[PDB]
């Protein structure tokens, strides 16, 4: 099985900045016919993949000139000579020299000024508690960069179990991310404790952002 | 050049589904074609591929013996017969000649049955901006559409990707409004789940 | 050029 390694899973670029996305093959991709069957694809959010470059360096028709490809037999590079907003998405290297494989992708996101998250904690509704369980929700909205840590504390002690997180795609207009964390508990487990805390660690502050409620 | 996939839908594990891809704008019999899948949140996998005249083909290890790629050159259509479907086969399937890709067809393989969501308010439990939300719990399959005051509140709206738990999806949707707006004026989230023919409106009332 | 249509990974 040929392994295509895209070393960088995420890249943060500014508009007009030049970027290079690398792809490393486990074995040579030079075929017996003298051709190297390595392609580059872009997949914008909510869209199907789109071919940029085929056979290492050939630009597909209709594709802007700012995209170029180069490579040896095992090391390949897609260069974007001046990123544009339409170039944001996930880049995939792919080969057909051997049984066809793809890389895991490289997300190209937009770099913006660091933004602290707006943290909100929500107790479970009386309505849901009327069923078997309770969901405690913590929102951390409009932050940058993506890297964020959320800790749930019940009566001062950390709770790791029953926690599910979800992060939105970078916003096209403000370039920020938003994350939701849900702490799922039973009604009995929820009623057993008093203080419910959401502890948020982001690079914008040395001290974590703490949001709490009681019951 | 146009590629249009069909045949995708929801099926229980072990069941069959046949995907088709209607092609136009090119000499179909001259093109080598493939099926490329994408599991939700994941990347691309080559499923099966076939030469212009058939004769030579390829199946990735995981689909060998279960899937059958074929084409009808006279009808300009590519097919993917999928038998003994597993949860592992859940993905959007693309029909492609590499330079051209279709819009995709979604395949969901699950033992879970179509379930309408339960909608719960997210209200604060304590001159500013207030964040309110809706917890949309226990639905299947995806997607759900969430709006705020029908279309009236669009700025400050965040609808988070759904998370799977015990075969059911759960998402949160939030809205940020000025403190002078709520609870003075009504804030309602409108949840639509087309799969179960459900529309739910939940007014967010203070605690 | 787009795909190795003659690739040795094909079956028959």
């Amino acid at each position: 099985d040929i392994v295509l390694t895209q070393t960088t899973p995420t890249l943060s670029a500014t508009i007009g900045q030049s970027v290079s996305i690398s792809c490393r093959s486990s074995q040579s991709l030079l075929e017996s016919d003298g051709n190297t069957y390595l392609n580059w694809l872009l997949q914008r959010p909510g869209q199907s993949p789109q071919l940029l470059i085929y056979s290492v360096s050939n630009l597909e028709s209709g594709v802007p000139n700012r995209f170029s490809g180069s490579g040896s037999e095992t090391d390949f590079t897609l260069k974007i000579s001046g990123v544009e907003a339409e170039d944001l998405g996930v880049y995939y290297c792919m080969q057909t020299t051997h049984a066809p494989t793809f890389g895991a992708g490289t997300k190209l996101e937009l770099k913006r000024a660091d933004a602290a998250p707006t943290v909100s904690i929500f107790p479970p509704s009386t309505e849901q508690l009327a069923t078997g369980g309770a969901s405690v929700v913590c929102l951390m909205n409009n932050f940058y960069p993506r890297d964020i840590s959320v800790k749930w504390k019940i009566d001062g002690t950390e709770r790791r179990d029953g926690v599910l997180d979800s992060v939105t795609d970078q916003d096209s207009k403000d370039s920020t991310y938003s994350m939701s964390s849900t702490l799922s508990l039973t009604k009995a487990d929820y009623e057993s404790h008093n203080l419910y805390t959401c502890e948020v660690v982001h690079k914008t502050s040395s001290s974590p952002v703490v949001k709490s409620f009681n019951r | 050049v146009k590629l249009q996939e069909s045949g995708g839908g929801l099926v229980q594990p072990g069941r069959s589904l046949k995907l088709s891809c209607a092609a136009s704008g090119f000499t179909f019999s001259d093109s080598y074609l493939a099926w490329v899948r994408q599991a939700p949140t994941k990347g691309l996998e080559w499923v099966a591929s076939i030469t212009n005249s058939g004769g030579r083909f390829y199946y990735r290890d995981s689909v060998k013996g279960r899937f059958t790629i074929s084409r009808d050159n006279a009808k300009s259509t590519l097919y993917l017969q999928m038998d003994s479907l597993r949860s592992e086969d859940t993905a959007t399937y693309y029909c492609t000649r590499m330079d051209y890709w279709g819009q995709g067809t979604t395949v969901t393989v699950s033992s879970a049955e179509t379930t309408a969501p339960s909608v719960y308010p997210l209200a604060p439990g304590t001159n500013s901006m207030v964040t309110l939300g809706c917890l949309v719990k226990g639905y299947f399959p995806e997607p759900v559409t969430v709006t705020w005051n029908s279309g009236a509140l669009s700025s400050g709206v965040h609808t988070f990707p759904a998370v799977l738990q015990s075969g059911l999806y759960t998402l949160t949707s939030s809205v940020t409004v000025p403190s002078s707006t709520w609870p003075s004026q009504t804030v309602t989230c409108n949840v639509a789940h087309p799969a179960s023919s459900t529309k739910v409106d939940k007014k967010i009332v203070p605690r | 050029q787009l795909i190795n249509t003659n690739g040795s990974w094909h079956v028959n």
